[PDB]
RNA sequence: CUUUAAUGUUUGAUGUUCUAACGUUGACCCGUAAUCCGGGUUGCGGACAGUGUCUGGUGGGUAGUUUGACUGGGGCGGUCU
RNA sequence: GUUUAUUAAAAACACAGCACUGUGCAAACACGAAAGUGGACGUAUACGGUGUGACGCCUGCCCGGUGCCGGAAGGUUAAUU
RNA sequence: AGGACCGAACCGACUAAUGUUGAAAAAUUAGCGGAUGACUUGUGGCUGGGGGUGAAAGGCCAAUCAAACCGGGAGAUAGCU
């Protein structure tokens, strides 16, 4: 029947981008570990 | 906390000599009107010198409440003008802010503050009995007479 | 009046509505319409914390004057309307001084009648008085709790908190809660019943009337599992514990009161 | 917060050690009286966060030192 | 000594009461033609609810564990020196 | 109408009503370090939770135990003076 | 008017035939019920794992639910194979 992934990129952008997570401490440590690993897609919001 | 208590009246009062007291008497009841000096042990020997000079002057500042105890315990009409409705309704009333500051007890303030008042005062023009704070601990009657502005 | 349905289908068998020929069958005039919105029982956390409140129709909100206090300015009473946010009807009262309010209905609704205040002036229903100057046997509209706290008691349609003594320094009145209080005479209160006295002839007759009122359905505790609710039962329901809430409180017990600030005025309370 | 502005004390770690001697944590909490005072030099009311046995601390040190840390904190009153 | 009056004396308990601490998802002015916040005032409660420290009763509402071997497999049963 | 996405789809679940009870509104309740907010900015002809299940005729005995409320004259009684 | 109805479009799937190393996340074909509503439902948003949210099945929570996922603790421990 219906599958678990569906269209809307809107529900991604404010959960899982940059500027609103950098504003917090904890958001910066997700971003720190990801930059330090060497992953090229930093938020996948591109 | 201890202080050096400068009052002479009420439940505690030793006129400038140090006597250690509970902490609700110390500072918060007396210093909103500058009636104690701290037991800080930097100046306490000077304070016990200073009293010998100070007290006879300080005793006349402590003849302020005696007036109030004279002038309200033998009552007369405290005349207050307040804003009347067309049927004499005191919308505004006297309440706490006119009973504090214009009363003839000492012709001065007793700090307006919080009051217990288990029901109103003053609700139509004319005279009425009003039981209010002639002193911080002591609830007593004055008689009021209200006229229109 | 009341309109009861002829039982032309199941679920419409016991359905009853409140109607009055005078009711405005429009939508209210919107520049003066002051926006409800619901929180559907969700608090700051983004969690549901008052359980089973949630859903239904939008139900707009009017500011309402809940003391009805006014010196001597006449009111034309421009319409009496159904209010979606409480039991009682709410008037648009239009005063002749050019002031529009919304105001809670009293037993009064008279065209051109005046809301007076002060002792010698006030006597028609809806005209405010200090409680000293109102007679014994009076039903009273909207009681001031302490002077300046406003009319917090008897607000829902046709209810009252009736004066039953007046001896001493206080006035004694009984509440439809079973409570009986003393209240000081310096409080303001107002004449007549609360308006919309016919509300009580509602019978609802379908689960959907409470659904649009933002009241959600609620399961039996004994029909939930022991893990999902502290009472919950086994294989074939097995009712036979003592009944409980989902948080461990006794449903047929407790006096939970700890307000301890207005308690000098309650001279008898509801009791287990 | 729950800071006693006058001694610079705070809650601190400590285990129960119950009647069966169990090491469940409870942690100990200062009584932390949120207390008003008067200042003659400003002719205003100030609020200083005090604890139990905190009143004798304000007396013996002086209000003045405590009051200067409220100025240092940046807060309004 | 028991009951006990007069009453010297220290401390624990009590009632009634004030506002002066303390309370205010009461209201008003004000910062501020900011529903917050904070001081003030005013309505009302009040040295009490409160909270901490100390300690005892109640309490599966909640969470972590626990609930025999032997034994012609055994549950159960019966027994353990 | 709801239902274990794919064993029921109903004998379970819901509901008006019907019985029990909490709550006087800073409510009962809830979640959150706690501020706090939702309930509801409504408020007993209202709101939570509980048992029963529209409607006609009804529901006799009984709190013992189980959970839970509350009151008092007082013998003793931790902590404590 | 209607928590009414027969019924497409629109949505579901009580039962039956089939499928079961299917085309399939129970779909298909036929009987069948909601669709003038407690229906069907697009957009933007939110609560984070014995925690949520439940008209109740201990349901559902990223092709998944009587215990989601990952990164550390971690070479858990094993009285045992």
């Amino acid at each position: 029947m219906k599958r678990t992934f569906q269209p809307s990129v809107l529900k991604r952008n404010r959960s899982h981008g940059f500027r609103a997570r950098m504003a917090t401490k904890n958001g910066r440590q997700v971003l720190a570990r990801r930059r330090a690993k060497g992953r090229a897609r930093l938020t996948v919001s591109k | 906390m201890q202080v050096i208590l400068l009052d002479k009246v009420a439940n505690l009062g030793s006129l400038g000599d140090q006597v250690n007291v509970k902490a609700g008497y110390a500072r918060n009841f007396l210093v909103p009107q500058g009636k104690a000096v701290p037991a800080t042990k930097k100046n306490i020997e000077f304070f016990e010198a200073r009293r010998a000079e100070l007290e006879a002057k300080l005793a006349e500042v402590l003849a302020a409440a005696n007036a109030r105890a004279e002038k309200i315990n033998a009552l007369e009409t405290v005349t207050i003008a307040s804003k009347a409705g067309d049927e004499g309704k005191l919308f505004g009333s006297i309440g706490t802010r006119d009973i504090a500051d214009a009363v003839t007890a000492a012709g001065v303030e007793v700090a307006k503050s919080e009051v217990r008042l288990p029901n109103g005062v003053l609700r139509t023009t004319g005279e009425h009995e009003v039981s209010f704070q002639v002193h911080s601990e002591v609830f007593a009657k004055v008689i009021v007479n209200v006229v229109a502005e | 009046a009341v309109v009861k349905c002829k039982p032309t289908s199941p679920g419409r068998r016991h359905v009853v509505k409140v109607v009055n020929p005078e009711l405005h069958k429009g939508k209210p005039f919107a520049p003066l319409l002051e926006k409800n919105s619901k929180s559907g029982g969700r608090n700051n956390n983004g969690r549901i914390t008052t359980r089973h409140i949630g859903g239904g129709h939008k139900q707009a909100y009017r500011i309402v004057d809940f003391k009805r206090n006014k010196d001597g300015i006449p009111a034309v009473v421009e319409r009496l309307e159904y209010d979606p946010n409480r039991s009682a009807n709410i008037a648009l009262v239009l005063y002749k001084d050019g002031e529009r309010r919304y105001i809670l209905a009293p037993k009064g609704l008279k065209a051109g009648d005046q809301i007076q205040s002060g002792v010698d002036a006030a006597i028609k229903p809806g005209n405010t008085l200090p409680m000293r100057n109102i007679p014994v046997g009076s039903t009273v509209h909207n009681v001031e709790m302490k002077p300046g706290k406003g009319g917090q008691l008897a607000r829902s349609a046709g209810t009252y908190v009736q004066i039953v003594a007046r001896d001493g320094a206080y006035v004694t009145l009984r509440l439809r809660s079973g409570e009986m209080r003393k209240v000081e005479a310096d409080c303001r209160a107002t004449l007549g019943e609360v308006g919309n006295a016919e509300h009580m002839l509602r019978v609802l007759g379908k689960a959907g009337a409470a659904r649009w009122r933002g009241v959600r359905p609620t399961v039996r505790g004994t029909a939930m599992n022991p893990v999902d609710h502290p009472h919950g039962g086994g294989e074939g329901r097995n009712f036979g514990k003592h009944p409980v809430t989902p948080w461990g409180v006794q449903t047929k017990g407790k006096k939970t009161r700890s307000n301890k600030r207005t308690d000098k005025f309650i001279v008898r309370r509801r009791s287990k | 917060s729950r800071v006693c502005q006058v001694t610079g004390k705070r809650p601190v770690t400590g285990n129960n050690r119950s009647h069966a001697l169990n090491a469940t944590k409870r942690r100990f909490l200062p009584n932390l009286h949120s207390h008003r005072f008067w200042v003659e030099s400003e002719k205003r009311f100030v609020t200083l966060r005090v604890s139990a046995k905190g009143m004798r601390v304000i007396d013996k040190k002086g209000i003045d030192t405590v009051l200067a840390e409220l100025r240092a904190r940046g807060e309004k009153y």
